[PDB]
RNA sequence: AUAUCA
């Protein structure tokens, strides 16, 4: 082994507390997108870190985008600011992460029907609708993707643990499944 | 049954059907006496009896594993009858007709059976799938003209008759991700070899064509040459590579319109067949005209 | 001319040896030409 | 149900 998965993608929730003017927002806001007739609210970015948050009249809002669960909290509290200096009553409360991603390689082919034959009732591969096979983990609850070339996905957590002690746990499984 | 004097625990009887006995098959003694002929029997129930002569003929089989026990009489026109009384009996058998209703979707079921050209045995089993998933929370509220269409695929994959998602698309309907999904929520409750016989049949290719096809495909699959590429697209390859072999030849443009793949998608698989086309033919392959493993257009 | 229309797609001529055997129907396909027109008026022609 | 047997 060796390898430990790298986290690609976290999503979180914030609460602003307060409702909000979409279109004082959108114009307001440096980095805005807004168009009431595609989606129902503001898609507003900031370069550091990286990420886009959707931003909705509730005054809820959902950041996307972001590496790591420290970049996560700093770009939520950085997008909460920015509703505050354009003027609302805005709070930033109720963080929490909600989905958590990560990917690796085992760096040797898989052999996606054997697996699928072996763990069936965890897994639903059909290469032809999707080439990778999807596999529902137990403990922890952990969505796979497992590809031929033996890249993974890992999906569904809440805590980043969880993307470890699923890795951990597939690991016996994709070596018993090898091509070389 | 079990002989009464003798008792030993494999019971070794004898069905003497042309005495009408059962008969212990160790002492002799005679267990039973009255015995019915069940061929006969069943003759009674399942006859060629239609018009309504015979006297033996007084009941008719059902179906409980498929519509349950519903039995049920039709009010119908006999060799003394009104007109008006039919017409009355049946306008009164209106009022006491929801679900004794969506029966019809099992008519669903055998029309595209009909038109896709799919065998008895597949009905029965999307007529059982479908009954068994229609009314399920777990798909709640799925595209009904997907759910069925669904439950045909499911039918298939257990008779063993090589129906792809995409031929299914072609009949009803099929929004694909839409009976994508229903296709996996009531599954928790192909290959390259199967498209062969009718590509090639299409294709108008011999049979010689169609076995080295399939066997280099399989072969292809074996090597794990084409990493994920579809099996259509690694048929309509592997048909490339053996045709171009024999002497009837077919395009990409008509390998592909058959197999309903793209030409550039099949060069794909194609090329990467190509390098181990010598151990992907049959061995007693007999090239033709003048196409050679050299000459293969590797493409 | 006589056709099979055998459980793998495949569809091939059938002779009347073959019919008996595996007891088949000797039957051929009818094809129709078919056309489908549409038309239209406003609230004659 | 058709065919047939005296
Ligand atoms: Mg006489
Ligand atoms: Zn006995």
């Amino acid at each position: 082994s060796g390898i430990v998965p790298t986290l690609q993608n976290i999503v979180a929730t914030v609460t602003l507390g307060c409702r909000l003017d979409l279109k004082t927002v959108a114009l307001h806001a440096r980095n805005a997108e807004y168009n009431p007739k595609r989606f129902a609210a503001v898609i507003m970015r900031i370069r550091e870190p990286k990420t886009t948050a959707l931003i909705f009249a509730s005054g809820k809002m959902v950041v996307t985008g972001a590496k790591s669960e420290d970049d996560s909290k700093l770009a939520s509290r950085k997008y909460a600011r920015i509703i505050q200096k354009i003027g609302f009553a805005a709070k930033f409360t109720d963080f929490k992460i909600q989905n958590i991603v990560g990917s690796c390689d085992v760096k040797f082919p898989i052999r996606l029907e054997g697996l699928a034959f072996s763990h069936g009732t965890f897994s639903s591969y059909e290469p032809e609708l999707f080439p990778g096979l999807i596999y529902r983990m137990v403990k922890p609850k952990i969505v796979l993707l497992i590809f031929v070339s033996g890249k993974i996905v890992l999906t569904g957590a809440k805590q980043r643990e969880e993307i470890y002690q699923a890795f951990e746990a597939i690991y016996p499984v994709l070596s018993e499944f090898r091509k070389m | 049954l079990t002989c009464p004097e003798c008792k030993v625990y494999p019971p070794k009887i004898v069905e003497r059907f042309s005495e009408g006995d059962v008969v212990c098959a160790l002492c002799g003694l005679v267990l039973s006496d009255k015995l019915v002929d069940t061929r006969s029997e069943w003759r009674t129930f399942s006859n060629d009896d239609h018009n309504g002569d015979d006297p033996s003929r007084v009941g008719e089989a059902s179906n409980p594993l498929l519509d349950g026990n519903n039995l049920s009489t039709r009010i119908g026109k006999g060799e003394t009858t009104d007109m008006r009384f039919t017409k009355e009996l049946n306008k009164a058998q209106g009022k006491n007709v929801k679900d004794n209703e969506v029966q019809a979707a099992f008519a669903k079921i055998t029309m595209l059976c009909d038109a896709a050209e799919l065998p008895k045995i597949v009905k029965d089993c999307a007529k059982e799938a479908y009954k068994l998933c229609h009314d399920e929370k777990t798909l709640k509220g799925k595209s009904m003209e997907s759910i069925m269409a669904a439950s045909i695929l499911i039918g298939c994959r257990r008779a063993e008759v090589a129906r792809t998602f995409k031929e299914i698309q072609s009949l009803i309907h099929v929004k694909t991700k839409e009976f994508g999904k229903t296709l996996n929520i009531m599954k928790n409750i192909a290959q390259n070899l199967t498209y062969i016989p009718r590509f090639c049949s299409h294709l108008g290719l011999p049979m010689q064509v169609t076995t080295s096809a399939e066997y280099t495909a399989k072969k292809c699959k074996e090597i794990k040459e084409i990493a994920g590429k579809s099996p259509i697209t690694i048929a309509v390859v592997s048909i490339y590579l053996n045709i171009l072999l024999f002497q009837i030849p077919i395009t990409a443009a008509k390998v592909g319109q058959t197999l309903q793949v793209t030409e550039g998608t099949i060069k794909s698989g194609y090329k990467i067949l190509y390098e181990h086309r010598d151990k992907l033919v049959d061995p007693q392959l007999i090239a033709n005209g003048v196409v050679s493993l050299d000459n293969l257009p590797g493409v | 001319k006589p056709m099979v229309n055998e459980s793998d797609g495949v569809t091939h001529a059938l002779y009347p040896q073959e019919a008996r055997l595996r007891n088949l129907t000797y039957s051929s396909g009818l094809f129709v030409d078919v056309k489908k027109r549409t038309y239209e008026a406003i609230d004659e022609l």
